């Protein structure tokens, strides 16, 4: 930097012949050492009655502030480096009509952990009052109260890796003091004076050299928040919470996957394309997974967690071992159980194949952050055997973040932000689309040795020295309904910004292509973002950290359609924010009898009531509207209907197809050794939507020589020593191969085969291909495979690219699916839980969605509340506009509750009661007339039993925290506030010198 | 002298010249100054590498000295902000878009001549600090007396003889009259041979068999003589037109005047661009001790990288023995394009340590008194050894500079003896072994100054470092050769003398693995070298236009411009000690440094001020202009025709891919005769063909019989073999090359929003939109162009298409009060921000909109590779058009948060057009009627479930008709 250390400069000068003292002992920098402990221990005993104040979950310590003199020492080494200045602390500030909603939702949420998919629900019973007047007399029907529960389903997102975090060390005393320990082993001692206990000899500095690669320094802030995903991740795996197993046996055990779409007895819809493939492979019984719906209808796919992210490591793989530039850290030490859960987190690599939440498994590994138990810092590793379960589980978050952040209490809570961003709302209404989101990750570009800091500072015990304690979990589960409060906020914030994005953005539908239908709502959100870090400038100050493009964040999109505020959300530094990933690749359903959808005439003029009840008689999947095979259809035009597109062509779906016959040469031998593993791989699982790009673009990079290219060619047997280049696998175009098409076994008969062997993801792994080669190339192995399912049964090989494939494309456009909906049914029922907010006013004769005096709502909610209602009861109202559309809501075409966006006026005209108890809830009478039905609410939040939640909190446990530790000093004496901490030497000035030889150069006499 | 007797002062100046020169003299021993204190002891290297601009912009301390996975990327981004004001969709709103361009930087062994002209010199400039007190300072009195005291006579009863021989050889190769060589004094000749021989061992990463193959060595492990170390290469390889860029210019250049070492580097660089070739083994071989003319090349190529070239022989014995091995050294490509070349540790040198210990000097050899080196005899070997050869070395960049230093010292065989270890060493020379012992301890303990080592610090940086921006789709920079002198090895001091044992403040062995030295000699040419392709990249001709004379080309047209070149003015030189001579043409770096750092100027980095007081002078003509080695000339998708230079520039296309910087600007074949000046626009471009003569069946061409023919493309090759062809283009305005982006994010503005009007170029408010339009019509995708008159010389029609930045807003060729943007192409596609492009033009002929920018720019480090994905998110052009105002509309109005219709956004810009039939238009006979309800049927089947726990199955089913059948009908 500008300036040399002002500890390097300074001279012995003036000296003088009687200048006996050493130089060590003089030109020795100032220290004062010892740093006065800064923070308050404790939760605050009442001081009457002795009872203990009560925050709740909450554990608060005391951290090391350092003396005045003592930073400037550290500064004068550190002449040039870069350290972020302190991340802003905002709290999020809403807006005053959206400050009611998200304070109630926030009170009490409790997941409830079923089968993959996070749960909650208000159970509600509400009162209908139907108002209506007499000539200036009110008039009162309410009959009977609706028992129903609102659920809001939350799936983790579609995650991929892109942009690595720049090279700033996040801030800390550990920072600072690694820093100086890379910069004195490498740049030899006198560019700092040795640095640590242990670093003082060499023996113990080559040592420390030997393992620590040499950009390595310190980004736990960053490393911390990916860690916190993926424990979050394996708390959805081994739910009970009672569950005890071996990590093999964990791996190998099938809990339901997350996979994207609603499906019923008769009917599956709006899947992505993951999903359609993972339909075949449930249907056709070829692969080992089922795909399964939980209640609902919801979808689910039943694999082992080892065939989703972890296929494809050859047993040179596991436990992230040191030197391989991977991040290393350090494991505080406790029974096995807990130290078993690290290295479990981060088995032989898992790259990122998505099943909904596969991904959050993943994502630890993929930015490397991959704790080692062996090699002196952390403890002795812990056998094959050992049965963490979620308690263990949840030690290691209690941990990681009490040694993490260094107590910051900016990047901990900055943490739940991208943790909550991480997490939509479900689907569940049988056709919902409406879902064009995936959240992109970062990878640390950083990579330090984990257990070198703790070993060099080691005085006396040869082992990382930071100790878990009952408390670390207190904090763990503190923290865990910390991130379950704050993703209530940004699960709201996003169906906000979707409602934008729907009512107002143009969406449209030609020919009724669903991707292209999606792609553009995607796009409106992605300009919905960007606009709200509001300037040009703040965005360079916001992104200090992060060198992906500005890509902006995820929860960005939360930031907007709420309240706005966008440095709560991510601060201006906020290291590791997961941008916005298109995720939208389609709808795409199926049906019993692979069948078009019929179209209903509904007709609009003289509402009856026994068309209405035919159709809440009718199937909750298969009515759709408009058919939009030639025609666009915005909802402008066609509000609140669902275009059902017809089987789904060769043509659409072209950006998508992965197999093709168009290769040129030495493509066509990597293409055809592509082709024949889809072709024989029985058991593979899909979820990662591979394009026509990712095959193009890999096949390009396979051909060309690179050194890794060119190793994987010589590996897996072409092209070295290959005679039959020619002629045996360039004119070998599949639909010339015999015998079975799906089974490994090769005869000796067969003739026509590509190359007579098959390898799988470990022999080409032991011959040394980069896990990121490997991984791509059978991912796109795997989609051919599924893809060649769908071919065999598509009305062709698509050798016409308008031939027809097995499934749908039908969108419902103008609808909120029932995950949607139900969301805001349950942020509608916190704030009446007393009052009775009247929803609908005159019902007929005026807009459903209408803002009038008191709302403590805007009016989507409203409404929203009251076709969840309708549901639960037995009601299908029917709202109908002059022009040409008809829907419903309470039960619906797509079934069960499902409001329909008002880009037209809508208006209320006759309600249908599906069954008679006769013991109705007045408001067919009120349709009659014109008036208000006020729902007073009672809720009832969805509290699971103990054996299925995200957080359990221990109310007693605040016994312990309370009282404030101290230490009372009797005999007088002064001990102040003081505890030691590290210190360093500085450079200081050794005079050297040398024992005397005599050679026959010197004088000597 | 005699009037200093006659002034009032002048006993006074007499008397302290002399009593000062009496006093220093008696006791020389006691002198050094590297020991005086933590930062001066270990040379004043702690802090350089980083200045403080720098780290503001950055980059990090971990030294850009290639290690496995190293790249540099620069980066800028922009954030532009258009407020919208009749937009097609509602009526207000503004739309902000954010990117980010990535630059690439090389940094390696600078091929382009090294002028180094090698004279022994006796002076007391640099030398040595025991040299220094020996010599008084003004007062010429005979020493010999006093200096007796302190040296045995052994050592210099010993020197004096050897160097009366040396003087007699050197007087042998340029036949000299032998009065006129003189015995040297000078040390930057040792500071350099020692110094050169470990920032190589160091900076290089080192490829041992540690198992089976080939694998790294960590930081800390042995070096074994087979240890491929490569070196990156200032240089980028590629497919389409440039295979490599950027040779050095002047390989190009019609004639050449190469020297033995080029023309079989540039000859293995060539065969290095067949778009199917790995490491060229080159190896040389058969080399006389009288002299060299009879050396045989090979060439062998294998197709993969990592087969790089190995050898039979261990460290060669004497260097009769180790020239008939002969010197091979390999040259590879890469990954991420940088061509790395690889060389191994028994190449660089000939096991010198022939140890003969503490006896008199015998009647002819050097010998080392190393005192208390212990058990470094190896390190110490390779330091101070005649290098393989030992005597013309053929090693392609500074180790044939510093073989030659080696060589003006010794005569092939004159043996060197090590003495102060015991009989014998092995050769291992594990690394701070090296640099701990190795490199600091040789210097330290001799006393040798500061001077003489920033020197020999910043030279090298200098031919280790030349940093050259990678655009591959035009060349870069012809990074232009250095003029610089050293001694030769011996020394007075050095050579024969005492090693004084004694430190000052940090102690020879506490110094790691010199990253201090190793980083801080690396960095200072990259971060000095960056500005000149960054200022390059900055400041170009101002009309767009270089003129060019008659039958010209591009290397002439590249002198001529060269008249109207501006520099910035140096200021103080205090430090160069006198060698402060110009041609005019030699302008220090760190005159450029000075231009876009403005802030170094003061002396407070040593990065400036080391640069510039001792900084190679390098030259500056062939600075502009580019050479890169190109598959073939004369079908390249931009032959601009000659004739547009004639007429004018009626066309000019700029098409900028979706991702990079880079502009594949277009050039004019440019030996294209007339009788005067015309004006050519944007650049001139020349392509040439050389061939070399053939190789005998294996791989021969005699060192002197390589011998280039220039020939054009419009002259016949059957004949004469070719290797590669010369394409140098010059350019003025830096669009669409990569330096542009080297020159933002280094010198650029950041961080400050500024408006459309204030960046733009042109000057009437009419003209500053007509620009913003242009590029913002760009960026969607839909070329747009600029029309003028024809009158004056711009090119009556500049478009672009592609993704472009707001700076390169900067650089569009003016645009005055003549002409109105008209878009070429009108075919309406789903683009970005926009569709229809037209709407768009008349968008912005209203001032309905503007755009302000702001843009912060990062240089960085990467070191781990990465993987992105750009993302287009895109609307339709179908549905474009329709979403009618959904806000001015008072239904949406009210189903909507209030903020929401409150705030300025918008999705687009401009809508579209094109709309398929467009209701859900269905032929009747398709609703089919719901059959009448059926009353008392229970609902249990219909009403929503509530929540109970688990999950359950589907059953659904098909059968897989054969695939491979299907496959019959084929795909897909």
């Amino acid at each position: 930097m500008s300036a040399p250390s002002d500890q390097s400069q300074e001279t012995r000068s003036p000296t003088s012949v009687g200048n006996t003292v050493a130089a060590d002992v003089q030109t020795s920098v100032h220290d004062k050492p010892t740093g006065e402990l800064k923070g308050s221990d404790g939760t605050g005993i009442h001081e009457a009655t002795g009872l203990p104040i009560d925050k709740r979950g909450e554990v608060p310590t005391v951290q090391l502030e350092r003396t005045a003199e003592s930073i400037a020492k550290m500064m004068d080494l550190l002449r040039s480096e870069k350290f972020t200045a302190a991340a802003a602390d905002a709290k999020l500030m809403l807006q005053q009509e959206f400050q009611n909603i998200v304070a109630c939702a926030k009170n009490a949420p409790q997941m409830t952990v079923n089968a993959g998919r996070f749960y909650l629900g208000c159970n509600s019973t509400t009162a209908i009052i139907a108002g209506d007047t007499a000539d200036g007399y009110e008039i009162e029907y309410s009959g009977k109260r609706i028992e129903g529960q609102c659920v809001v389903a939350l799936e983790p997102l579609t995650i991929t890796l892109s942009g690595s975090t720049s090279s700033t060390q996040d801030n800390s005393d550990s920072a600072k003091l690694f820093a100086l320990a890379v910069s004195q082993v490498w740049g030899g001692a006198s560019t700092v004076g040795i640095v640590a206990p242990m670093l003082q000899t060499v023996a113990q500095e080559q040592t420390f050299r030997a393992r620590v690669e040499r950009d390595s320094g310190f980004q736990h802030h960053a490393a911390l928040t990916t860690v916190v995903t993926t424990i979050v991740g394996w708390l959805m795996h081994v739910g009970d919470s009672a569950a005890k197993r071996s990590r093999d046996g964990w791996l190998d055990h099938q809990t339901d996957f997350a996979v994207k779409g609603m499906l019923t007895p008769h009917i599956a819809s709006g899947m992505d394309w993951a999903g359609v493939q993972t339909y075949s492979a449930s249907a056709m019984e070829t692969t080992t997974d089922r795909v399964r719906a939980d209640y609902a209808g919801r979808m689910v796919v039943h694999s082992t967690l080892r065939k989703q992210t972890l296929r494809s490591r050859g047993t040179g793989d596991t436990t992230e071992t040191e030197n391989s530039g991977r991040y290393l850290l350090a494991l505080p030490k406790c029974d096995a159980g807990v130290a078993a859960a690290a290295l479990a987190l981060t088995w032989g690599k898992p790259k990122l194949g998505g099943a909904g939440h596969a991904n959050l498994t993943a994502v630890m590994s993929e930015a490397g952050v991959g704790y080692i138990t062996g090699v002196n810092g952390t403890r002795a590793t812990p056998h094959a055997d050992t049965v963490f379960g979620r308690e263990e589980l949840v030690y290691l978050l209690g941990f990681a973040l009490r040694h993490m952040a260094d107590a910051q209490e900016q990047v901990i809570r900055n943490v739940l932000a991208q943790v909550a961003s991480l997490f939509r709302p479900a689907a569940c209404s049988a056709h919902e689309w409406m879902n064009v989101h995936g959240a992109l990750m970062p990878k640390v570009s950083r990579p330090m040795n984990e257990p070198a800091f703790r070993e060099v500072w080691n005085v006396a015990n040869s082992s990382s020295d930071l100790q878990m304690i009952d408390r670390d979990k207190l904090n763990g589960e503190h923290f865990l309904r910390q991130l379950a409060q704050q993703i209530t906020v940004n699960c709201t914030g996003t169906a906000m910004a979707i409602y934008q994005a729907v009512l107002a953005g143009p969406t449209g539908i030609t020919d009724g292509d669903t991707t292209r239908l999606q792609k553009d709502l995607y796009h409106h959100l992605f300009q919905y973002a960007t606009t709200t870090y509001a300037d040009g400038v703040q965005v360079m100050q916001a992104n200090t950290r992060m060198a992906n493009k500005m890509v902006p964040p995820v929860n960005a999109l939360a930031a907007w359609g709420l309240g706005s505020s966008m440095d709560s959300f991510t601060g201006p530094h906020c290291a590791y924010y997961f941008g916005l990933a298109d995720a939208a690749d389609g709808c795409f359903y199926s049906t019993t009898t692979g069948r078009t959808l019929s179209v209903y005439a509904v007709d609009v003029n003289h509402t009856s009531s026994d068309s209405y009840l035919a159709m809440a008689q009718l199937e909750p999947g298969l009515i759709a509207t408009a058919t939009g095979t030639g025609s666009t259809i915005t909802t402008n035009v066609e509000a609140a209907g669902v275009v059902d597109g017809g089987l789904v062509t060769e043509g659409h779906v072209s950006l998508y197809t992965t197999i093709s016959a168009q290769w040129n040469g030495l493509q066509r031998e990597v293409y055809n050794w592509l082709l024949w593993h889809a072709c024989k791989t029985e058991d593979s699982s899909h979820a990662d939507i591979v394009g026509a790009e990712e095959v193009k673009s890999a096949v390009e990079w396979l051909s060309s020589n690179s050194v890794e290219a060119h190793r994987f060619r010589s590996s897996a047997g072409l092209g070295a020593t290959e005679a039959a280049g020619s002629p045996g696998r360039r004119a070998w175009r599949l639909h010339h191969y015999d015998g079975q098409i799906f089974s490994n076994v090769i005869a000796d008969t067969e003739r026509h085969p590509y190359m007579r062997r098959l390898y799988t993801p470990s022999e080409l792994r032991d011959a040394r291909n980069d896990l990121f080669v490997v991984d791509r190339i059978w991912k796109i192995v795997m989609a051919m495979r599924a893809q060649l399912m769908l071919i065999s049964v598509q009305e062709d090989g698509g050798r016409h690219q308008h031939s027809k494939h097995y499934f749908g494309e039908a969108a419902a456009i103008g609808v909120m699916g029932h995950g949607f909906t139900n969301l805001f049914a349950y942020c509608a029922s916190t704030v009446h839980g007393g009052r009775e907010a009247r929803l609908i006013s005159n019902c007929t004769d005026t807009p459903m969605y209408k803002k009038e005096a008191n709302d403590l709502v805007p009016p989507m909610m409203k409404v929203a509340q009251l076709s969840t209602l309708l549901a639960h009861g037995g009601a299908w109202c029917n709202a109908v506009n002059m022009g040409g559309n008809s829907t419903s809501i309470g039960l619906s075409i797509l079934g069960d509750g499902t409001m329909p966006l008002q880009t037209v006026p809508w208006t209320v005209n006759e309600i249908t009661y599906l069954s008679e108890e006769g013991a109705r809830h007045g408001i067919e009478a009120i349709i009659d007339t014109n008036g208000s039905v006020s729902v007073k609410v009672k809720m009832t939040m969805l509290e699971p039993r103990q054996r299925f939640c995200l957080y359990d909190d221990n109310k007693t446990s605040s016994y312990i925290t309370a009282q404030e530790s101290r230490t009372a000093t009797y005999v007088t004496l002064k001990l102040g506030g003081t505890k030691n901490a590290n210190t360093i030497s500085g450079l200081v000035a050794h005079d050297y010198k040398l024992a005397t030889t005599i050679l026959a150069s010197t004088y000597d006499k | 002298a005699t009037q200093m007797q006659q002034r009032d002062n002048g006993e006074e100046t007499l008397a302290n010249i002399k009593h000062s020169a009496r006093s220093e003299l008696k006791d020389m021993n006691v002198s050094g100054l590297a020991g005086i204190n933590i930062q001066a002891g270990g040379y004043d290297l702690t802090g350089l590498s980083l200045t403080d601009e720098l780290i503001a912009q950055g980059l990090s301390n971990v030294g850009l000295l290639p290690f496995e996975h190293s790249r540099v990327v620069l980066e800028l981004a922009e954030a532009i902000t258009v407020t919208a004001n009749n937009t097609d969709m509602g009526g207000s709103g503004q739309y902000c878009e954010q990117g980010a361009w990535r630059a690439w930087l090389h940094v390696g062994l600078n091929m382009a001549k090294h002028h180094v002209r090698i004279r022994s010199s006796a002076a007391m400039d640099f030398g040595t600090h025991r040299m220094m007190a020996c010599d008084p300072a003004s007062l010429d009195a005979s020493t010999i007396s006093a200096m007796s005291r302190n040296v045995t006579t052994a050592t210099m009863n010993a020197v004096s003889r050897e160097m009366k021989a040396m003087k007699a050889l050197a007087a042998g190769r340029s036949r000299m009259s032998q009065s006129d060589i003189a015995d040297n004094n000078d040390c930057r000749g040792f500071a350099f041979g020692v110094l050169s021989r470990m920032v190589m061992h160091n900076s290089a990463r080192r490829h041992g068999v540690v198992n089976g193959r080939l694998q790294e060595l960590g930081e800390n492990d042995a070096s074994t003589a087979d240890t491929y170390l490569t070196w990156e290469l200032a240089c980028a390889h590629g497919k389409g037109e440039v295979a490599i860029t950027p040779v050095p210019a002047a390989w190009l250049d019609p004639e050449a005047q190469l020297t033995g070492r080029e023309r079989v580097f540039s000859e293995a660089l060539a065969r290095l661009v067949d778009p199917d070739v790995g490491c060229v083994h080159v190896k040389i071989d058969g080399v006389t001790q009288n002299a060299a003319e009879n050396a045989r090349v090979h060439y062998a190529t294998r197709p993969d990288p990592m087969s790089w070239l190995d050898d039979n022989t261990g460290l060669s014995a004497d260097s009769n023995a180790g020239r008939i091995s002969g010197e091979h050294y390999t040259l590879w490509k890469g990954r991420h394009s940088k061509v790395h070349l690889t060389i191994q540790l028994k190449q660089l040198y000939h096991r010198m340590s022939t140890t003969a210990a503490t006896a008199e000097p015998r009647a002819d050899s050097i010998v080392y008194y190393l005192k208390g080196f212990e058990g470094l005899g190896a390190c110490a070997e390779f330091l101070l050894a005649n290098s393989r050869f030992g005597h013309h070395s053929f090693l392609p960049g500074v180790f044939g500079v510093t073989a030659d230093v080696h060589e003006a010292a010794y005569a092939q065989n004159q043996a060197l003896f090590l003495a102060g270890i015991g009989d014998r060493m092995p050769p291992a020379t594990f690394t701070k072994a090296q640099l701990a012992t190795a490199t600091y301890a040789l210097m330290r303990r001799y006393d040798i100054s500061e001077r003489t080592c920033h020197f020999a610090i910043t030279t090298i940086g200098h031919m280790v470092a030349q940093t050259a921006v990678r655009d591959l789709n035009n060349g870069s920079l012809s990074p232009l050769p250095f003029r610089v002198n050293l001694s030769p090895f011996l020394v007075q001091g050095v050579q024969f003398w005492d090693m004084n044992d004694t430190e000052g403040s940090v102690s020879v062995h506490d110094m790691g693995i010199g990253k201090e030295l190793l980083t801080a000699t690396y960095a200072l040419g990259a971060m000095a070298s960056l500005a000149h392709v960054c200022e390059q990249g900055g400041t170009g001709e101002e009309m767009s236009a270089i003129e060019v004379s008659r039958f010209t080309d591009v290397h002439t047209v590249a002198t001529d411009l060269f008249r109207k070149v501006v520099m910035t003015e140096l200021g103080d030189l205090k430090l160069r000690g006198s060698e402060v001579t110009h041609s005019s043409q030699e302008a220090l770096f760190a005159q450029k440094m000075k231009a876009v750092w403005s802030s170094m100027a003061e002396g407070s980095t040593r990065l400036y001020n080391l640069n510039q007081a001792y900084g190679p002078f390098v030259d500056v003509q062939l600075a502009r202009i580019r050479s890169s080695f190109v598959r073939d000339i004369g079908a390249s998708r931009q032959m601009m025709d000659a004739s547009a230079l004639i007429k004018h520039a009626q066309n000019v296309t700029y098409d900028w891919p979706q991702n990079e910087s880079g502009c594949p600007v277009q050039f004019i074949a440019l030996p294209v005769p007339s009788t005067i000046t015309h004006y050519a626009t944007p650049a001139i471009g020349t392509e040439r063909w050389f061939a070399t003569t053939r190789l005998n069946a294996a791989g021969s061409k005699v060192i002197s019989e390589i011998r280039w023919t220039n020939g054009l493309n419009s002259d016949d090759r059957a004949g004469v073999h070719v290797f590669a062809y010369g394409r140098s283009t010059i350019v003025s305005s830096p669009l669409g090359c990569a330096e542009a982006m080297a020159a933002m994010v280094i010198a650029g503005e950041h961080k400050v929003v500024r408006r459309h009007t204030s960046i733009a170029r042109a000057q009437s408010a009419r003209t500053a939109n007509i620009v913003a339009g242009a590029v913002l019509g760009a960026r969607n995708g839909d070329m747009m162009t600029i029309i003028r008159p024809s009158t004056s010389v711009a090119s009556s029609a500049v478009h672009l298409r592609g993704y472009i930045p707001m700076a390169a807003m900067n650089m569009l060729p003016i645009t005055d009060g003549d002409c109105d943007l008209v878009v070429a192409d009108t075919r309406t596609r789903p683009g970005r921000m926009s569709t229809s492009p037209e709407a768009h033009r008349r968008g912005v002929l209203a001032s309905d909109y503007h755009v302000d920018i702001a843009t912060d720019g990062n240089i960085r480090h990467v070191a781990r590779e990465v993987y992105t994905v750009a993302d287009i998110p895109t609307v339709s052009e179908r549905v474009s058009g329709l979403a009618l105002r959904p806000y001015e509309r008072s239904c949406v109005r009210d189903a909507s948060t209030l903020h929401s219709m409150l705030c300025g956004a918008v999705p687009l810009l401009y809508g579209g057009g094109e709309p398929m039939k467009l209701g859900d238009n269905t032929p009747v006979t398709n609703r089919q009627a719901l059959r009448p309800p059926e009353y008392n049927r229970n609902p249990a089947l219909r009403m929503p479930a509530r929540f109970q726990m688990g999950t359950t199955a589907c059953a659904f089913t098909k059968a897989l008709g054969d695939v491979r059948a299907q496959m019959e009908l084929r795909e897909g």
